[PDB]
């Protein structure tokens, strides 16, 4: 705030000092929001203590998780849906005035390593490595697990793998194309975005306001005017810039408690349908679920649920 | 080793430090905006009365009203945010209490890592400490599988295990726990023929 | 450098601009609607304005129950303006000697760059956990023998004090 209230100013910086610890409380909540949104992230993806790999030799069904699963060709070792989702989704003007921006702790490249280990490690090892040492199972077994979970039994998936299998496939190149054409799927993330972009903006655009002096302009006030007036029409330039601030931070700090909630929400999936499971009906996607897999986005999490859904209608006569 | 765990490690309770620490400096900062001058020649309301007749006095006092009413609106709408995510706090520890302890959680990560069997709820200052007991596979032993079993043709397929390749000697076992049973019509059921499933190891089948 | 082109009254570096200012033009301004260009007054020559380079100080320190030394971060500043010199992401990293081994992140600096008091300070490329390859093949199955009971211990915060301000 000291550089967004009284910008290279020295005689505005001891009259702000005049208020108090207003400044200080406001850039304490901040570093608190940042700090937050570092253990967001670490709550959302660091959940698995180990990097888990996948063998070199990607026979795992017949299923094709060369999509979902990080390709070595390109640099950053995203799927190709990632890479696609993450191709789809002023700082000197801002920073000059003191509102600079603070690089994430984790870089794109380590949740990609997050995400490609977690999916790694459901493939290979289903629930086990989410409770303890990873046991490797066939991939085909841990389907049968999971039909038997969702109150099918095993014969249903051995006798019709060829199907379910081809039905998987096509399912994720569904998710492709989806991806690819709809540009509106991602509004979730690119609201916050914009919501934060607007913030600062409007925050910034406040500067050029007047707030009841004769110029917005610091450097004109200190220029045009000698003490005994300058102090009064400084005094209504902080308030005005002051007020913007607190109501900048407030918004910020209820933006954050929503995006807390979100990280919980979306922190409680991962858990429950990536390290597990889960008999929760709607909880993770429409239907009954197998497994999920997390993806990696920008700022934020995608999850693909598999989810068994029945198709075709039969008629039969029943008795208790 | 969770009473050798808490006794030594001091920062185990961070999670209500810090919010005794944030109370404590929001009522510490609250306190101290007090002595703030907010533009007026004093930050005591006894000097200001004691030296200006009530003509100006209105307008240090004022000055002085602005300054206090609004460090005070700044401190309750951190109190109403914090409170906030208390409450948030409050609705997790009470599912927990209520998922955790009053029952047995089939929800992975949610009470604890591992297998969930039971949970303990501890009086904590100003919240709730859960002891969470879980199952956790230790020692690692690898054994070859297969998908399914043709005896007379007919594929059959388990109930509840996974089938143990000693070398000889096909056996069922619990999913979670290495406890090899004798392949018999009693722990496997039969669906289909051995034609159509990827794997089967035709190996023999027992009719007690 | 501190100016004063014409009136216009700053402190920062100037520097050739790229902008087509039309005859006319005087000096610009950013979206923000604070000044960002000018045309200098005696010679039609167009000039950027930028403010000179600034960044927040952090202080990397081990606490002072086991020692002293500290570390600093000015944080996205070129290691050039600043005055064991580290550059990374965040900027320029003094005090802290980088080492290739990768660790658990105990101080955090950002963009995957922790610090450790290990007796000297040292600052590295984090360490994501051990790695596991997984034995993974179309017909293998590992099963526990001796199992293990394991207690965890969660703590959630549940009230706060009750203040009350007449
Ligand atoms: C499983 O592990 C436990 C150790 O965690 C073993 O228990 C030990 O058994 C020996 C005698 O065989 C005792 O002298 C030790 O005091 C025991 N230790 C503990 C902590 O229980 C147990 O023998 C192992 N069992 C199996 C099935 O291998
Ligand atoms: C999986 O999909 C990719 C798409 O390019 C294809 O090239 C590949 O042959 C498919 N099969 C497998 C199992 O890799
Ligand atoms: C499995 O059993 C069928 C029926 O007896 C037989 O035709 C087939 O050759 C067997 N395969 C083996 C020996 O694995
Ligand atoms: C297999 O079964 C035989 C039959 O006695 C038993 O002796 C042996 O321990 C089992 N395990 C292996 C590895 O063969
Ligand atoms: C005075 O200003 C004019 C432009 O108005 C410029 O062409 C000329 O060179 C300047 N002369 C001096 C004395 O610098
Ligand atoms: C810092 O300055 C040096 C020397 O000009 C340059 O080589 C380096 O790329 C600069 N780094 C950044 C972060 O701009
Ligand atoms: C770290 O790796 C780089 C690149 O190989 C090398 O130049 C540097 O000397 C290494 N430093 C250490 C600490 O070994």
């Amino acid at each position: 705030c000291t550089m967004y209230i009284c910008g290279d100013s020295t005689e505005c910086s001891n009259l702000l000092l005049q208020y108090g610890s207003f400044c200080t409380q406001l850039n304490r909540a901040l570093t608190g929001i940042a700090v937050e949104q570092d253990k967001n992230t670490q709550e959302v993806f660091a959940q698995v203590k180990q990097i888990y790999k996948t063998p070199p030799i990607k026979d795992f069904g017949g299923f094709n998780f060369s999509q979902i699963l990080p390709d070595p060709s390109k640099p950053s070792k995203r799927s190709p849906i990632e890479d696609l989702l993450f191709n789809k989704v002023l700082i000197c003007a801002q920073k000059f005035n003191g509102l600079t921006v603070l690089p994430p702790l984790l870089t794109d490249e380590m949740i990609a390593q997050y995400t490609s280990a977690l999916l790694a490690g459901t493939i290979t090892s289903g629930w086990t490595f989410g409770a303890g040492p990873a046991l490797q199972i066939p991939f085909p077994m841990q389907m049968a697990y999971r039909f038997n979970g969702i109150g099918v039994t095993q014969n249903v998936l051995y006798e019709n793998q060829k199907l379910i299998a081809n039905q998987f496939n096509s399912a994720i190149g569904k998710i492709q194309d989806s991806l690819s054409s709809t540009p509106s799927a991602l509004g979730k993330l690119q609201d916050v975005v914009n919501q934060n972009a607007q913030a600062l903006n409007t925050l910034v655009k406040q500067l050029s306001s007047n707030f009841g002096a004769i110029s917005s302009v610091l450097n004109d006030i200190l220029s045009r005017l000698d003490p005994p007036e300058a102090e009064v029409q400084i005094d209504r330039l902080i308030t005005g810039r002051l007020q913007s601030l607190q109501t900048y931070v407030t918004q910020q700090l209820i933006r954050a408690a929503e995006i807390r909630a979100s990280a919980n929400l979306a922190a409680t999936k991962m858990s429950e349908c990536v390290l597990g499971q889960s008999k929760r009906v709607d909880f993770c996607g429409k239907g009954y679920h197998l497994m999920s897999f997390p993806q990696s986005a920008p700022h934020g999490v995608v999850f693909l649920h598999v989810t068994y859904v029945p198709a075709q209608e039969k008629n039969f006569t029943t008795a208790p | 080793k969770i009473q050798d765990s808490l006794s030594s490690t001091p920062s185990a309770l961070g999670k209500l430090q810090d919010v005794v620490n944030q109370n404590a400096q929001a009522l510490n900062t609250l306190v101290k905006q007090l002595s703030s001058n907010f533009g007026a020649i004093s930050s005591v309301l006894n000097d200001i009365l004691s030296r200006l007749d009530p003509p100006e006095a209105e307008v240090q006092i004022d000055r002085l009203i602005t300054g206090r009413l609004q460090s005070l609106q700044t401190y309750v709408t951190q109190q109403l945010i914090r409170a906030a995510e208390i409450r948030a706090s409050a609705n997790l520890a009470a599912t927990k209490m209520s998922e955790c302890v009053l029952g047995q959680s089939k929800r992975v990560d949610f009470c604890g890592k591992g297998y969930h069997l039971m949970s303990f709820p501890q009086s904590a200052p100003h919240g709730v400490v859960f002891l969470h007991v879980t199952y956790v596979p230790a020692q690692e032993k690898n054994f070859t599988t297969a998908p399914a079993i043709c005896h007379d043709g007919k594929a059959h397929f388990p109930r509840e295990g996974v089938f143990v390749s000693n070398g000889t000697h096909w056996f069922v076992t619990q999913r979670n726990f290495y406890e090899p049973q004798i392949i018999t019509t009693d722990n496997t059921f039969v669906s289909g023929n051995c034609d159509v499933v990827i794997g089967i190891v035709n190996n023999t089948v027992y009719d007690p | 450098v501190n100016f004063n082109f014409n009136g216009l009254t700053g402190t920062g570096v100037l520097t050739e601009s790229n902008k087509k200012f039309l005859p006319f033009q005087q000096f610009g301004r950013d979206i923000a609607d604070t000044t960002d260009a000018v045309r200098d007054p005696q010679t039609l020559e167009i000039l950027d304005i930028t403010p000179c380079s600034f960044g927040g100080v952090s202080v990397i320190t081990p606490g002072t129950n086991t020692s002293n030394q500290v570390a600093v971060l000015y944080q996205d500043v070129n290691c050039t303006e600043v005055p064991n010199v580290f550059q990374t992401r965040a900027g320029c990293l003094i005090g802290a000697e980088h080492v290739n081994n990768s660790y658990e992140c105990d101080i955090p600096i950002g963009a995957g760059i922790c610090a450790s008091y290990q007796q000297s300070i040292i600052a590295y490329t984090m360490s994501l956990g051990a790695e596991n390859s997984v034995a993974y093949s179309n017909n293998s199955i590992a099963i526990p023998t001796n199992f293990t009971i394991s207690v965890t211990t969660e703590i959630l915060p549940v009230s706060m004090t009750k203040t009350s301000v007449d």
